[PDB]
């Protein structure tokens, strides 16, 4: 069945952008480096333009999958693959076209020595991103997902600063190959029962309790560990420390975003009565993750390792929000997983330009920094504000609506939860403190030189998107309560 | 006099490291015994129950059964 | 649109090309070696086309053969 | 000198304020909320008139 | 001090002495009235006074809203 | 005209911020001292307008979040209680920028300075104006961040950024329990707009489930709300900040940590009136949270030598004083005394720097005394602040703080018997150190540096014209607006306070009352200053009591060191916190178990594993034969003789023994 | 292409949905689902427009707010009761 | 292991491939067609298992080239008789499939081997510094390795997802086990070697001569093949399920 | 300010987070007792009785106690 | 001429039509339920 779409703009030409600009890249002279820049630059931001459209054209009164155009397989037509999306996959679609240009952009000055394959790998995750994102498929979902970890492996390992990104990238690549391992054992038993794995029957089919809590227990298993959820978190420092800037961009602020994408496109919707069971225990789970993990946060040393775990913790609050199953926690943790990926993404940014001049991720070093690099101090206390979820930022919206849907249902994990004002507060403070204000300390670092025109321009668009989420969310929020109504009825008739 | 990376020093580097480097440190004592019994185990059982029972006192508070959880 | 006569003259250009890189020859060494592979690569990709129409065909008669063969079963 | 990246990052920066700043404003209002509150608003004009 | 004499801030850094600091003064306060006219109108055709007052006040100069909320069994 | 007030210290700030660098010094101090003024002026215009002319405003500009039943939106209420709390922002804060404005003309930062002043201001306009709980959150969290911003506006002294983050984190404190509380009020009423709430108050009287307890919604709703006012208003467990809050320039703590920021809490109360209204439990609960800290901050404060610190403990109790008055359902005179604090309180902060400048930056008051000559108009200044803050006669002081203690008395319940006797007793603990820091400070004979002396200067302009209007403050605001405020039957507040029937006393606390209750204030007053006079003109051999003798000794460093509060806190409390977050989070679990049964523990294994069979391949052509043989045998023993097998063996035996071996040798 | 204003729907519940056993008619299925999501919504806006009601009054009859508006009050409170997903269930 | 790494290069190439195939044929007809059932096909299921674990283990504790691929070809080996433990037509025609992605991917990895033969590579850490001195054929090879590990969308995949789907189609759940942790290690010790090549930095370096014309298009042709095969795999699918069917009919 | 002092000796654990005349418990004692002062006078506040000796009786409200203003049923 | 109308108008010609989007939403379900049956039988058809 050609379920092609009639609008002009559409899946597949967002999905082929990147693939252009790296095949031609592939056959471009690296003596070649000015125009190597410039056409990576300019296929990234055509692809942003592309998605900007997308949204111009979303229709938010449906609960239907939107653009859906369908790839076929076989002749045989009996394995056929559709794309499309909805308010809950579409602006993540958007926060990667957002997210790449960025990352071309961070490491333009060395890019005489990063090379094209540096530009390809990103174009390439891009790519794969962008489809995982528009997936209608289990099949095809699992089978994008894995892609990215090779150019993730290669962007971590090649251009890593330091040789602990040797085991970084071990532990990342074993970690999320195990997790999509269980994830793919799932997907067969699915197509032992259903004979299919589109997406859209397997909301319509229905599934034995029994063998809906053994099945959920599969999709956790991937899911966890992507989120990632406590004990199988320990990957996520390592490898986001040892990444270099943009990996670490890419790494936190999309690929983080996976396994809460997959818990609300596939487990929730699919297997209603397992959710309901283990309520308690994602419950248990997420409020072990704040707690902790604040507290470890708290007694890190190394910048990029302070802003790694934060991320842990801001994405436990994320599956507390989304298990709450009502308006304001589901929707509230859509916009806490783009929030994140904007504020975590600015704040490795951050940490990237005092790494790229000083060399040296230690807190001891730092300090004094306000009175010789004002500019960058006051960019840095303000994505600070953000990481604290200061009301009038992204972060705030994300998190009050979560603490409101868990309050209606469990007013014990609401509680946990809330503490992490607190505890967050306490770290992001110090940590601003520890590296900008007091006295700076001439025997380790004595020449300095803040923000240049092309960093000053990179914080622009994290500012102005953190700012126009935190005072009028609404334009996000209108464009998803049909989907997310539809998400949180989904298995009732009541 | 010559760069800006930080001169670095030899004490506050050790420190760095010997921080990444606390897995090859563990070694199974009484003390470690009672953290990981207490803070790995006893007190995410002791989360678990709280929760589920917050969920069963809304239950008999709407009066309906207690219900079940994996 | 997307003929296999596309599809397989830009595979075997593409083939020419990655020998040549794998060799450290520049891209465009021995150009009618490329103009070669582009013909070679559209000849293929059209006969794989026509194959799989033909595999197909093949199969279905075996299948049906083997759906009579197990129905006589409940004879 | 404008550094290569400049004119392409301008651009894309200006396209973008004007492909949200009217692209928002002249798409069509279809939330749930917007259909949901006209519709509710008969319903309790309905019911009022009618006894 | 001496180094501070070459780092760029927004809010002028230490002793901060700039020349023509009276017409920057005088251009900054033209617009802040500026930006002052378009907020006062708004905030005129936004403020709702459900309660005419005692007597008559400064805000019946420019605002239309008084004693309109009378019908509040209407209000959706 | 609504909106010019919130937004001009917004306009003041943004210029003075992002185009200090074209004004200097001069021109960003008049652009924010302006903007500020003419919102002030266009604040006593909407006090004429909403409370003298009674027309209240209502203002909605946008929503901002609005998700299903979820409805904060960006929206001003302008009744009775904001257009006083307008007043006394708006006004005190055009003060501190005219005082700051010479105060900080030798700063080497004063733009910074001045765009931070600013910024606080709108925040605050936004936590008294907004009609919401969340835009009240806004303003909550801003005059959070403000203060920490100011507290260490010297960034490179460490006990300021200390002192900064110990505001903010006490504050987050109260934040989190103010938020759940929030949480609470919407879940229940299905909103979180003011007038929605208090026009449903009334009605629920159901019961809900918190943390594993039965509890009544209406009272849990509360007692989280004022576990938010715990920690803005300095009350009794979250209270250890503010004495620590006069790192800062003097300038900020008139403004932020004694009249408006610090009463926010009491104003929250206010506001919520309507819903406090009906939980008697809550009213109890804040009725002892006031009384204690009247008498912490005040015993407390008997022993300062610091000039701000002694000041800053009598603000927490002064807060005290009007928290529990809250408690017992007056909340018209806990606004009144807010008003009345918010002028003599400021004068004495403005009167202390202008010692501390002429004395070049002392505040140390035991290097002080003989300074009246010196200081006449600062003297006076403070003369007029001490004895109005004390309650002295027909002072601003005299006309509610009197009324409170005559309240407590007439609420004839336990929490009113508490609160009498702890305000009571507090009255003469307050005129001590009083009395005792102008003493020192102002009559003794000099105690101070040569030095110091021969560099003395008095006010400037600038910083005298705010000090002589705030004297006319502190001795006629308060006759002035009684019966305004607390005059009987009123109705300035028209519906911004509810009272109920049953809990008014105001009647019987001015009739029923023996003549001799409303005269204890002033006998005890008149105690204080004698006992001040002896301890600290008279009295030769006392301080030697306590350098021979153990339990006085402690007993002074008892109350010198605040009852051991932070202490307590800091070596129970935060460093417990501090030790999880290393020895066990991340050492134990993290680093330790999480590790072993992980990453390293199966690399550990599966190198060994790998090594094992590796070393199976020996390179012996004899030994590839019998493993062929083996393998031959083995497939004939299991697959044909395994018939009478089963007689004696199990298949669980024998995987069991498989596996077995591998731990051999 | 779409057509201007606002989305149309039907305003009757689809034909050919078994309550008993919703799994047997999946189109009908999801068009019950996509139903009562869109009825849900009614109600939800039926509160507020209720709750703009008593927001005024209460504006209006200022201390008058518990005798004027105890019908509005009864009306928000019980349209609130089982409303959305909150805390209540059907 | 000991002929593989003791022959001549080409020779080694040979026998990993062709015996395979034609003694695969003969297990076919013999068995397939014959009729002892049950114990036969547990047989090879045990054989199977014991060659993934095996396999795995002993390429992680390899250090040569050689010597890695002769286990990984034993490992895969055993994923393959998983096929024919199950014995069904979908069993069979997975097994033959297994065997075509099995050859193209040791016919690639040997044109790499023999091409870097003429500098005398031995161990896996001569390819330090590949991705500098050579990056397209580094990529190429890398290329191969996580074909090998099964990573999609690569042709390695298909042969590892019929692991699975047989596991759970003939319900053997120790062997799904089996499968996930042999393929994660093996996963480990194929990315070991793109580790070497991209991300180490050796103080020595080993410049390699280029290869000839025949590896060059030959590596090319493969190459394509195990990037590409999952957008057409129409005609493999359908000409094993020919001979699937052609077993009996 | 004036020369921060860089390292020389092996620098320890807890040195990033790194009250002088009185011991820990100590204080805790010390405060302990502070706070039982407000235990001991609540619990005498609860032996006055101070409810018992009120020289007034509660105010009656016309209009039944102006039942139909506090909204109840008119 | 208006800015605004024209882009009323061009936004509305670039959504899709939201009928035909329902349509064949619902024959993609309708068509793969009663599809679902075909494959089932060849993976039971037995190898001997």
């Amino acid at each position: 069945l050609e379920h092609f779409c009639e609008c002009y703009f559409n899946l597949s030409g967002l999905i082929l952008c990147p693939v252009l600009g790296s095949i031609i890249l592939l056959f471009i002279p690296n003596s070649r480096i000015r125009l190597i820049r410039l056409i990576g630059l300019c296929a990234s931001l055509i692809t942003f333009l592309y998605s900007l459209v997308l949204w111009i054209q979303f229709d938010s009164s449906t609960a239907k999958f939107q653009f859906v155009e369908s790839l076929r397989w076989l002749p045989y037509e009996n394995i056929n693959f559709y794309l499309g999306i909805d308010g809950i996959s579409l602006f993540f679609v958007i926060l990667t076209t957002f997210l790449i240009p960025i990352c071309i952009l961070v490491g333009w000055s060395g890019m005489r020595s990063y090379g094209k394959e540096y530009i390809i790998a990103f174009l390439i995750c891009e790519f794969l991103m962008i489809a995982v994102f528009c997936m209608l498929d289990l099949l095809l979902f699992y089978v994008f997902f894995e892609s990215v970890l090779i150019p993730m492996f290669i962007i971590i390992g090649v251009w890593g600063s330091r040789q602990r990104k040797i085991k970084a990238a071990y532990q990342f690549f074993l970690y999320t190959l195990l997790g999509s391992l269980f994830m793919l054992l799932a997907i067969l038993l699915i197509l032992f029962q259903t004979g299919t794995t589109d997406l859209q029957i397997l909301l319509t089919t229905e599934f034995s309790e029994r063998r809906q809590i053994f099945l959920w227990i599969a999709f956790f298993a991937s899911f966890a560990v992507k989120v990632p959820m406590v004990p199988v978190h320990i990957w996520l420092p390592e490898a986001h420390v040892e990444a270099p800037t943009a990996g670490s961009v890419i790494l936190a602020g999309i690929l983080l975003k996976f396994g809460t994408y997959g818990f609300l496109r596939f487990s929730i919707p699919m297997f209603p009565e397992a959710t309901l069971c283990f309520t308690p225990f994602i419950y248990t789970l997420s409020a072990i993750a704040i707690i902790y993990t604040s507290l470890t946060t708290l007694r890190q040393i190394d910048l990029k390792k302070i802003i790694a775990y934060s991320s842990v913790a801001h994405m436990n609050l994320v599956t507390i929000g989304m298990f709450s199953l009502n308006i304001q926690g589901i929707g509230g943790s859509i916009l806490l997983m783009l929030s994140h990926g904007l504020v975590s993404s600015a704040l490795f940014l951050c940490v990237g330009v005092l790494y790229d001049r000083h060399k040296t991720r230690l807190v001891r070093y730092y300090g004094g920094l306000v009175s010789t690099m004002p500019n960058f101090s006051t960019i840095f206390f303000f994505f600070t504000l953000a990481n604290m979820s200061l009301p009038g930022t992204s972060s705030f919206i994300g998190e009050f609506l979560i603490l409101v849907g868990a309050f209606q249902r469990n007013s014990l994990v609401a509680t946990l939860a809330a503490l992490g004002m607190i505890l967050g507060a306490a770290y992001s403070l110090w940590l601003y403190n520890r590296v900008v204000s007091g006295n700076l300390k001439p025997d380790f670092l004595h020449k300095f030189s803040d923000l240049n025109g092309r960093e000053v321009f990179i914080f622009i668009p994290f500012l102005v998107g953190l700012v126009w989420m935190g005072v009028y969310p609404k334009v996000f929020l209108d464009c998803m309560h049909t989907s997310v109504s539809n998400l949180v009825q989904h298995g009732k008739f009541h | 006099g010559g760069g800006m990376e930080t001169n670095k020093n030899k004490f506050i580097e050790d420190w760095g490291s010997a921080r990444e480097n606390l897995e090859h440190n563990f070694r199974w004592t009484r003390r470690n015994f009672a953290l990981i019994g207490i803070f790995g185990i006893a007190l995410p059982i002791i989360v678990y129950k709280g929760i589920v029972k917050d969920f069963h006192m809304q239950d008999e508070d709407a009066g309906r059964p207690h219900r079940k959880f994996l | 649109p997307i003929s296999a006569t596309m599809v397989g003259a830009l595979l075997g250009l593409g083939t020419q090309m990655y020998s040549n890189a794998l060799r450290k020859l520049p891209y465009m060494r021995h150009p009618w070696e490329h103009v070669v592979g582009m013909g070679l690569g559209a000849v293929f990709a059209n006969q794989l086309v026509k194959w799989d129409v033909k595999l197909k065909e093949d199969l279905d008669v075996m299948l049906a053969k083997a759906r009579a063969a197990n129905e006589r079963r409940y004879f | 000198k404008w550094e290569d990246w400049e004119l392409p990052c301008y651009i894309t920066s200006f396209l973008t304020i004007v492909i949200l700043g009217v692209g928002l404003n002249a798409k069509p209002d279809l939330s749930i909320e917007t259909w949901a509150h006209q519709k509710a608003l008969e319903r309790l004009e309905m019911e009022k008139l009618a006894t | 001090g001496d180094f501070r004499a070459k780092v760029w801030s927004m809010t002028g850094g230490p002793n901060c002495r700039p020349k023509h600091w009276r017409r920057n003064t005088a251009i900054a306060m033209f617009g802040v009235f500026l930006v002052c006219i378009p907020i006062a109108k708004l905030s005129a055709k936004l403020e709702q006074r459900p309660h005419m007052p005692v007597r008559p006040i400064p805000s019946q100069i420019w605002c239309k809203n008084f004693g309109t909320k009378d019908d509040y069994e209407k209000e959706h | 005209m609504y909106l010019l007030i919130v937004f001009l210290p917004l306009l003041g700030s943004s210029v003075a911020g992002f185009f200090g660098r074209f004004l200097g010094s001069e021109g960003s101090a008049i652009m924010t001292t302006t903007c500020v003024s003419f919102s002030s002026i266009l604040s006593l215009i909407a006090f004429y307008e909403v409370a003298l002319g009674a027309s209240a405003c209502y203002l909605r500009i946008a929503p901002w979040i609005s998700s299903e039943m979820f409805d904060a939106s960006w929206g001003f209420l302008f009744d009775s209680l904001t257009v006083v709390m307008l007043i006394v922002v708006t006004f005190i804060s055009s003060l501190v920028h005219l005082y700051s404005i010479s105060y900080m003309s030798e700063d080497p930062h004063s733009p910074r300075f001045m765009c931070y002043l600013s910024i606080f201001t709108f925040f605050m306009l936004m936590l008294v104006t907004g009609d919401n709980f969340l835009q009240l959150f806004l303003g909550w969290e801003g005059v959070g961040l403000a203060s920490y911003l100011l507290i260490h506006f010297w960034f490179t002294r460490l006990q300021a950024d200390k002192a900064a983050i110990k505001a903010m984190l006490v504050n987050r404190v109260g934040d989190f329990g103010l938020a759940l509380g929030i949480l609470g009020c919407f879940t229940l009423f299905q909103t979180v707009d003011f007038s929605t709430i208090f026009a449903c108050a009334s009605v629920p009287r159901n019961s809900w489930i918190f943390c594993n307890m039965r509890l009544n919604a209406i009272s849990l709703i509360c007692i989280l709300l004022f576990i938010g006012a715990v920690g803005k208003s300095a009350q009794i467990g979250l209270h250890t900040w503010l004495p620590d809050a006069m790192e800062g320039p003097t300038p900020v703590s008139a403004l932020i940590h004694a009249a408006t920021m610090v009463t926010a809490g009491v104003f929250m109360i206010a506001r919520c009136s309507p819903l406090f209204e009906y939980s008697p439990t809550a009213l109890i609960v804040i009725t002892f949270a006031g009384a204690m800290t009247s008498f912490l901050a005040a015993t407390t404060g008997i022993l300062q030598n610091d000039l701000k610190r002694v000041i800053a403990y009598s603000t927490c109790s002064q807060l005290g004083y009007m928290i529990f008055a809250c408690g017992i359902s007056n909340y018209s005179v806990s606004v009144f005394h807010l008003m009345n604090h918010a002028f003599f309180k400021a004068l004495l902060f403005l009167s202390a720097g202008s010692v501390i400048h002429a004395m070049s930056d002392e505040q140390d008051m035991r290097k002080m005394g003989g300074l009246a000559s010196s200081f006449p108009l600062t003297y006076a200044m403070m003369l007029i602040g001490s004895l109005s803050l004390i309650g002295f006669p027909f002072l601003t002081g005299f006309y509610s703080k009197d009324v409170i203690l005559e309240l407590a008395y007439t609420k004839y319940t336990i929490s009113g018997n508490f609160a009498f006797w702890l305000g009571s007793v507090s009255v003469l603990f307050t005129s001590y150190y009083s009395f005792r820091l102008l003493f020192l400070t102002f009559l003794v004979p000099t105690n101070s540096f040569g030095r110091d002396i021969s560099r003395c200067h008095d006010a400037p302009i600038p910083m005298a014209i705010p000090l002589i209007l705030l004297a006319l403050g502190s001795l006629f605001v308060g006759y002035l607006a009684k019966d305004m405020m607390i005059g009987l039957g009123t109705n300035f507040w028209a519906n911004s306070l509810l009272v109920l029937p049953k809990n008014e006393i105001l009647a019987e606390s001015e009739f029923a009352a023996p003549t001799i209750i409303k005269l204890i204030p002033i006998l005890f007053s008149t105690l204080g200053a004698f006992v001040a006079y002896n301890v600290n003109l008279v009295a030769d051999q006392f301080q030697r009591a306590f350098q021979t003798s153990t339990f006085c000794n402690r007993l002074y460093s008892f109350f010198n060191k605040r009852w051991f509060f932070d202490q307590v806190l800091n070596d129970f409390l935060v460093r417990s916190f501090l030790r999880f977050g290393y020895e066990v989070s991340f050492e134990a679990l993290d680093k330790g178990a999480i590790e072993i049964l992980g990453p390293y523990g199966i690399s550990y294994t599966f190198r060994r594993l790998a090594e094992r069979i590796s070393q199976l391949q020996s390179g012996f052509v004899y030994h590839y034969a019998f493993a062929m043989l083996l393998g031959l045998t083995l497939f004939v023993t299991f697959f044909c003789m395994w018939d009478s097998l089963s007689s004696w063996v199990d298949n669980r035996l024998s995987f069991i023994l498989i596996v077995s071996s591998f731990y051999t040798k | 292409g779409r057509k201007k204003g606002l989305p149309e729907f039907e305003e009757s519940a689809p034909d050919g949905f078994d309550p008993e056993n919703p799994y047997k008619d999946p189109v009908a299925m999801v068009e019950m689902r996509e139903h009562i999501v869109r009825e849900k919504w009614i109600q939800i806006e039926k509160a507020k427009i209720l709750r703009e009601k008593v927001k005024w009054c209460y504006r209006v009859e200022g201390v008058n707010h518990y005798q004027k508006c105890r019908h509005l009050v009864q009306q928000y409170l019980d349209s609130t009761r089982g409303v959305g997903w909150g805390k209540d269930h059907r | 292991p000991d002929i593989y790494e003791g022959s001549p290069t080409p020779v080694t190439a040979f026998l990993s491939i062709a015996p395979k195939i034609s003694i695969f044929a003969n297990i076919l007809r013999v068995f397939i067609y014959g009729s002892y059932g049950a114990t036969l096909q547990q047989i090879f299921f045990f054989c199977s298992i014991a060659s993934m674990i095996l396999g795995a283990l002993a390429a992680m504790a390899q250090t040569k080239v050689k010597r890695l691929l002769a286990y990984s070809s034993i490992g895969h080996v055993g994923y393959i008789c998983i096929g024919f433990s199950c014995g069904t037509i979908e069993g069979i025609q997975s097994l033959l499939i297994g065997i075509f992605i099995y050859a193209l991917m040791t016919m690639d990895a040997f044109a790499i081997v023999l091409a870097l033969r003429q500098t005398r590579v031995k161990y896996i850490a001569d390819l330090g510094a590949l991705a500098k001195t050579n990056p397209i054929l580094a990529i190429t090879f890398s290329i191969t390795m996580f074909s090998y590990a099964g990573i999609p969308p690569l042709a390695g995949f298909c042969s590892k997802f019929y692991l699975f789907f047989a596991a759970l189609g003939c319900g053997a759940y120790f062997l799904a086990l089996v499968g996930v942790v042999t393929s994660v290690i093996g996963c480990f010790y194929y990315i070991r070697l793109v580790k070497r090549m991209f991300f180490d930095t050796p103080r020595t370096w080993i410049l390699y001569e280029p290869m000839d014309r025949n590896k060059s298009l030959l590596l090319a042709m493969t190459s394509f093949f195990i990037t590409l095969f999952l957008l057409y795999p129409s005609p493999l699918f359908s000409v094993t399920h020919q001979m699937a069917l052609s077993l009996y009919l | 300010v004036g020369k921060h002092i860089v390292p020389d000796k092996p620098l320890s654990v807890n040195d990033e987070l790194m009250a002088d005349t009185v011991g820990k418990y100590e204080a805790l004692a010390w405060l302990s007792g502070g706070l039982g002062f407000f235990v001991g006078l609540g619990l005498l506040a609860v032996l006055n009785d101070k409810a018992s000796k009120v020289p007034f009786t509660p105010r009656v409200y016309p209009y039944d106690n102006l039942r139909v203003e506090l909204g109840g049923e008119p | 001429g208006f800015i605004m109308e024209f882009a009323e108008n061009l936004v509305l010609r670039l959504m899709e039509n939201p009928e035909e989007r329902d349509r064949k939403a619902r024959e993609h379900i309708y068509e793969m339920h009663e599809r679902c049956k075909k494959i089932k039988e060849m993976w039971a058809l037995p190898i001997r």
